[PDB]
């Protein structure tokens, strides 16, 4: 189908940053204090962008 | 010059000596409990330490 064609066409573009993205996500889960991660989850449950909250 | 009745006196002396030894050697040092000695057991945990109060 056309969806498979789009998948096999966009595989190589979509996957170039996936390594660094997963690296940053995992390094955050590991190095960051779990209270900060819990606060992030809370704020996202409250419909807020916790990155903007942190910057503010 | 040593009669046979004087032997148990010597045995009593040496018994006193070895008892004074064994009452000390019967004691032994237990496992250390100072947290400063074992802080790295917790530093190296797979998760960060939660200071919960
Ligand atoms: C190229 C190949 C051949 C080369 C030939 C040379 C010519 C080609 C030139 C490049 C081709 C352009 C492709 C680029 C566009 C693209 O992303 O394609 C996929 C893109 C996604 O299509 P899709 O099927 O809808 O994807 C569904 C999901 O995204 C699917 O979700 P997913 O799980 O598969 O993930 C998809 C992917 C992409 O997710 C997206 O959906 C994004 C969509 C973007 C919109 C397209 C923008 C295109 C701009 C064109 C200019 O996710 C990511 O990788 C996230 C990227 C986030 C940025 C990476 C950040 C790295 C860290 C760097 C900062 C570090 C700072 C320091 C920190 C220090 C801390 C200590 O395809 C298109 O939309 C077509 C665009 C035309």
């Amino acid at each position: 189908s056309l969806a498979k064609v789009w998948m096999y066409a966009s595989w190589i573009p979509r996957g170039i940053p996936k390594a660094m993205a997963n690296e940053l996500s995992s390094a955050a889960a590991a190095l960051a204090h779990p209270e900060a991660i819990a606060r992030v989850a809370q704020l996202e449950s409250q419909g807020k962008n916790p990155y903007r909250v942190a910057r503010a | 010059d040593v009669p046979i009745e004087k032997i148990p006196e010597h045995a009593n002396v040496l018994l006193k000596k070895i008892d004074a030894c064994l009452e000390i050697l019967s004691k032994d040092i237990g496992e250390v409990t100072d947290a400063e000695a074992h802080e790295m057991y917790f530093e190296t945990s797979k998760f960060q330490i939660l200071h919960i109060y």
